[PDB]
């Protein structure tokens, strides 16, 4: 119980789990630069659609993005999570 | 004149020791300030004895989790 | 069994040939530089608050 | 002076002396004892 | 470099700062010379901007594209007083010395005030508020200075703009040169303890002593086809101020009459002030041709359509549509049928890879009429190019290569924003994958109306594209509908069954259905199922399969639920699992075995149903995957059965009618026994109420209960399987009042909760006698829908229905104020709730930090609904 055990809870629910703000932003980022000319880190060769948001989406499932999340504590601790195969 | 802690609507009040005080709002990376204000000239916190510059632990009744703790500030007026 | 019958019906002058109404670009306003209003102008819906 | 006015500095000094706590020049001790001044003082 | 606005500092516009930003100087008061031209120094010059297409402005070699307006300045030769700072002048009138210029303060104590001041100016704003409030009020009551002791006299001021001495004559009028020149007294220091920023705004820059000029970009002279030109009213003002200024300047250096002086001073402030401001309380309004009044500087600002209002928080957008809408229950309820013609005007922009260009070739090898198509292409460097202006489609198509971005029509599984309004709830408008369909109508899923409050009544809705992949990707992946089945007001779904899809299932769902292999593979047509249906239920005599059989082809091999049905409000209602009436509904293992399917079972708005179990437990995309394929499965089955009313469904036999004539018959007779009882003044009355008032309260409670009574009647000898019946206890449409009402008797009509009294003297209508308060006298209707309204009944109940044809903006207000009051709040990966400049709201939220959206109705876990889903199987 650093401030309450609720707060604990939360913080280690969302330990390893991603929101899906943040599933949204790095899609969204993923497509973007992929329209730009950046190539994919799979196959997509048979995949059923072949625009950006699709190839985005399924790169994401398949940990073989090399992003990372900075998450900002409001007292100023960071925390690094990593979609790169967890 | 009367007493009025023992009313059904008035959730618990405590003051704050002053270590526990820092620690809450270290760990909280706030000012004192940025909690919620009560008065000096509140009801209650003239029951208890409060000044300015303390920091109350209010437990009130909750349908979700039984009890619920909240911090206030007490500021001048 | 199903029933059957006859009844008389009207027509109103509220028809979908005269209520849509669809704007990709076009003029704007010379003051404001936003899309203009109404079906007979290109058009242009509020996006309001 | 005026309640108002005294009610101002009052709140004035409670910030300064958290303000200085919290960066570690003073201790719990002192602290404390500069709030029990402030609070008598202005009562 | 690209920057960002992190800040705005305001201040008083000094005149220093309005000369040296100045391009010209305005003295001439003639706009236009007789063959068109503008004359150099007017209010149209051309040095201050470009709002023609082909013109170039003299200043920046810009056109009308790149050209920012520019600032001219008129000189003023008499002070005037700026109306939106009167309340500021009038506090340090009152609050300062008018020979040293000094806070009228012991300096022993301005000093201390200094330092506090300085000290919390930041921290505590509001404190600062209140401490400068206090010095001000010490100050204004001093009547001698410390620093002069010179016998400060009072200042008042007559609205709007008039300043008045009171001195040893009792009556003087304040120019504003001496009011600015002592404001000029006053020191930095002492206008910074009164709460004003001494180098950003000095106090007597409110006096005005030079005007901007405002740029021709905002003041624009609108084409009209009658050919005259119509010029705005910030002109049809400027050009009277610089009358005034040619018309008082003359006058000062040829003569000086003193008195036409000062009333021509009177005239020109009050241009200044109606320029800028218009509707000045106590002030004439200015018109220029027709009467009407002006609109101004801060005219342009207030008002719903103004520059806030109606181009700030609001405005008009691109690739947006609007049309009537239309049912589909063969869309998915993902998906928004739209016209043919409205998908090859609306575009999406989509840039050329690798991956897709053979896709995007063939786009372009049809052309701007043909769909799937185009209508533009953009190079790399950034040309477009018309597709239907283009000779040859088919070698454009072979030249683009990655980087080309093509405009193309939209397509089957775009993603768009579908909006009905008034948007209450952020559920009014959700992302939807378009499906282009023959029609010029916007077709949606019935599943879909509950959480836009649609309807087929000749409603219309909106549609919005996105442009941008990452606008795109925010749409698909936070706004798709079928993320959004429980509402985030209350732990229920949101989308659900209506009206077929609750009969259809509770026909089907019933015990007596049988069915067969062609039957059955009719059924399961319209939906996705392909595989092994098992061994029918029955098997001898005939192989027959069960409609509860079919049903659990599409539950999940492991769900469990107890509880009872809607038609079990009646005495088939048993509270346990031995009902013959199928009123209580038993899955065991994802198997139906009991009970039926009806409006709480699967009817939209109903938390805790077993459609949201399944949602909850098995996720939205299996709740997207039941709707899509058992909800047809009712339909068909309406329309293999057959559905209809005929008008033996509301006739009753002759007994009942003569049971409810006997019954009205004693209700008479109660009324008339409560009449007499009154007439011989042996009447007791209730507390509060006066007598011949609880009278009238003892005829409507026995009126109430004949009308009771009478439907239990003819409830009683109708048969319970009719279709009326079945629309009504199973939830899809339609009450027992209603049933009541068409069947046995309308009862008693009410205005305001009395009976119909209102009419000729004594006596409602001409019809009855004179101080007749019988029932039928007095709005009693006595017969039924089915049999027919007497004149005079159609008459009253024409009365009693007329205060519902009367029936928002004070829900729209205290909506407003609520999202203006909590728009700044956030969720913390810390879990508590803070505003965007850090204050603290709550320390956890909530009390659990448990969403609505995610609760089980209120509740972070049911215990109960775990218990049944671990061991529901063998209880
Ligand atoms: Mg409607
Ligand atoms: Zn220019
Ligand atoms: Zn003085
Ligand atoms: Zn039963």
């Amino acid at each position: 119980m650093t401030i309450d055990k609720i707060n604990e809870i939360f913080k280690e629910n969302w330990k390893n789990k991603l929101t899906k703000y943040e599933i949204a932003r790095i899609i969204s980022a993923r497509a973007l630069q992929l329209s730009m000319g950046a190539l994919p880190l799979i196959d997509t060769s048979n995949l059923k659609s072949d625009d950006v948001i699709s190839i985005a989406e399924e790169e994401l499932k398949r940990g073989v993005l090399p992003i990372t999340i900075r998450r900002i504590y409001p007292n100023g601790q960071v925390e690094l999570i990593s979609v790169r195969k967890i | 004149k009367i007493d009025i802690s023992n009313h059904e609507l008035v959730p618990k009040h405590e003051i704050l020791q002053l270590e526990e005080a820092y620690k809450l709002v270290k760990e909280l990376g706030i000012k004192p300030e940025q909690l919620p204000w009560i008065r000096a000239s509140d009801p209650v916190a003239k029951s208890i004895g409060a000044k300015p510059g303390d920091i109350i632990k209010i437990t009130r009744k909750s349908p979700f989790t039984g009890e619920s703790v909240t911090y206030r500030y007490v500021i001048t007026g | 069994r199903i029933l059957f019958g006859i009844v008389y019906y009207q027509k109103l002058h509220h028809m979908v040939a005269d209520k849509m109404h669809a704007r990709a670009r076009g003029p704007v306003q010379i003051l404001t530089r936003q899309p203009t209003e109404g079906r007979a102008r290109e058009g242009g819906l509020r996006f309001g608050e | 002076s005026t309640v108002t006015i005294s009610d101002i500095e009052m709140l004035l000094k409670d910030t300064e002396i958290w303000d200085k706590l919290l960066r570690n020049e003073l201790s719990i001790e002192e602290a404390k004892k500069m709030f029990d001044d402030v609070a008598r003082s202005y009562s | 470099s690209e920057k960002i606005i992190r800040g705005v500092k305001f201040g008083v516009l000094s005149p220093n700062e309005i000369r040296q930003m100045s391009v010209t100087a305005i003295i001439t008061s003639e706009v236009y010379d007789e063959d068109g031209t503008p004359i150099e120094g007017g209010v149209m010059d051309p040095k201050l901007g470009v709002i023609e297409p082909g013109q170039k402005c003299p200043v920046c070699g810009n056109t009308l594209a790149g050209c920012p307006g520019h600032f001219g300045h008129i000189e003023l030769i008499k002070p005037v007083i700026h109306i939106g700072y009167v309340k500021h002048i009038y506090d340090f009138l009152r609050s300062t010395c008018w020979r040293c210029g000094r806070i009228k303060i012991k300096e022993q104590d301005l000093e201390r005030y200094k330092r506090i001041y300085n000290a919390i100016k930041l921290r505590w704003p509001s404190a600062a508020r209140r401490l400068v409030e206090y010095i001000k009020k010490i100050s204004i009551k001093n009547l001698e200075c410390p620093h002069c002791g010179e016998k400060q006299f009072k200042i008042k001021l007559e609205k709007p703009y008039n300043f008045n001495e009171e001195r040893n004559g009792s009556i003087v009028k304040l120019s504003p040169s001496e009011i600015r020149d002592r404001l000029e007294r006053i020191p930095d220091s002492d206008v910074e303890l009164l709460g004003y920023d001494p180098k950003s705004s000095r106090p007597e820059w409110m006096i005005l002593t030079v005007l901007p000029v405002p740029p021709i970009t905002i003041r624009p002279s609108i084409t009209i086809e009658s050919g005259i030109r119509a010029e705005d009213d910030l002109t049809h003002k400027l050009v009277d101020i610089i009358r005034l200024n040619e018309r008082l300047k003359e006058s000062i250096e040829a003569g000086a009459p003193q008195l036409i002086i000062e009333d021509l001073w009177d005239l020109l402030q009050y241009h200044v002030a109606t320029y800028f401001d218009n509707e000045i309380p106590g002030l004439p309004p200015a018109k220029h041709r027709s009467g009407r009044p002006l609109r101004t500087l801060a005219q342009r600002l207030k008002g719903k359509e103004g520059r806030f209002r109606g181009n700030l928080s609001g405005k008009r957008v691109d690739f947006s549509a609007r049309t009537v809408i239309s049912p589909d229950p063969n869309l998915s309820i993902d998906e928004v049928g739209i016209p043919y013609t409205i998908a090859r005007m609306l575009t999406v922009p989509e840039r050329v890879t690798n991956i897709n260009i053979e896709r995007i070739r063939q786009y372009i090898i049809n052309g701007p009429d043909k769909w799937p198509g185009a209508n533009y292409v953009i190079k790399p460097d950034g040309r477009r190019i018309d597709l239907r202006y283009v000779k040859d489609r088919k070698e454009l198509a072979s030249s683009i290569t990655a980087g080309y971005v093509v405009e193309r029509h939209l397509v089957d599984g775009d993603v768009v924003l579908f909006n009905r309004q008034p948007s209450l709830h952020r559920i009014s408008m959700m992302a939807h994958k378009v499906r282009v369909l023959p029609g010029r109508t916007f077709r949606l899923n019935l599943l879909d109306c509950p959480p836009y409050n649609a309807d087929f009544d000749g409603d219309e809705m909106n549609l919005h594209v996105p442009q941008s992949e990452e606008a795109i990707a925010e749409a698909r992946e936070l706004m798709l509908v079928h993320k959004n089945i429980i509402t985030p007001r209350y732990g229920g779904p949101i989308i659900g069954g209506g009206q077929d899809y609750i009969s259809g299932a509770y026909l089907l769902s019933v015990k007596t259905t049988l069915l067969t292999v062609e039957e059955v593979a009719t059924i399961l047509g319209v939906t996705d199922f392909v595989g092994e249906l098992g061994e029918p239920a029955i098997l001898a005599p005939k192989p027959y399969y069960t409609g509860k059989q079919v049903i659990s082809l599409f539950l999940p091999k492991d769900f469990n639920f107890h509880g009872p049905a809607n038609i079990s409000k009646g005495p088939r209602a048993c509270k346990d699992e031995i009902c013959p009436h199928d009123s209580f509904i038993v899955i065991k293992n994802g198997l139906l075995l009991e009970g039926v399917f009806d409006k709480k079972a699967i009817g939209n708005q109903q938390p805790e149903s077993m459609l949201h179990w399944s949602i909850r437990e098995y996720g939205t995309e299996y709740g997207k995957w039941l709707m899509d394929n058992v909800f047809k499965m009712f339909i068909r089955f309406l329309e293999m059965r057959g559905f209809t009313m005929t008008l033996e469904d509301i006739t009753i036999p002759d007994e009942a009618q003569n049971e409810i004539t006997t019954k009205i018959k004693e209700g008479y007779s109660q009324v008339d026994e409560y009449i007499r009882k009154f007439n011989e003044g042996q009447l007791e009355p209730i507390p509060g109420r006066t007598i011949e008032e609880s009278l009238e309260s003892y005829i409507l409670d026995t009126l109430d209960k004949l009308r009771k009574v009478a439907g239990e009647i003819a409830t009683k000898y109708l048969d319970p399987f009719n279709n009326v019946y079945i629309m009504a206890i199973t939830g899809a449409r339609g009450s027992e009042l209603n049933i009541t009402q068409m069947t046995a008797l309308l009862g008693q009509q009410s205005v305001r909760g009395e009976r119909i009294r209102r009419g000729y003297r004594e006596r409602t209508l001409s019809l009855f006698k004179y101080g007749d308060i019988a029932p039928e006298a007095r709005g009693f209707v006595k017969n039924s829908f089915m049999r027919g309204l007497s004149p005079y009944e159609m008459f009253f109940h024409a009365a009693g229905g007329r205060e519902g044809l009367v029936d928002t903006s004070q829900s729209g207000y205290m909506q407003r104020r609520l999202i203006n009051a909590l728009s700044d709040l956030r969720i913390e990966y810390d879990g508590t709730v803070r505003s965007l400049y850090g204050d603290i709201v709550q320390v956890v939220y909530g009390d659990d930090a448990v969403h609505p959206m995610y609760s089980a109705h209120s509740k972070s876990v049911n215990v109960n609904r775990v218990i049944e889903r671990v061991i529901g199987w063998k209880r």
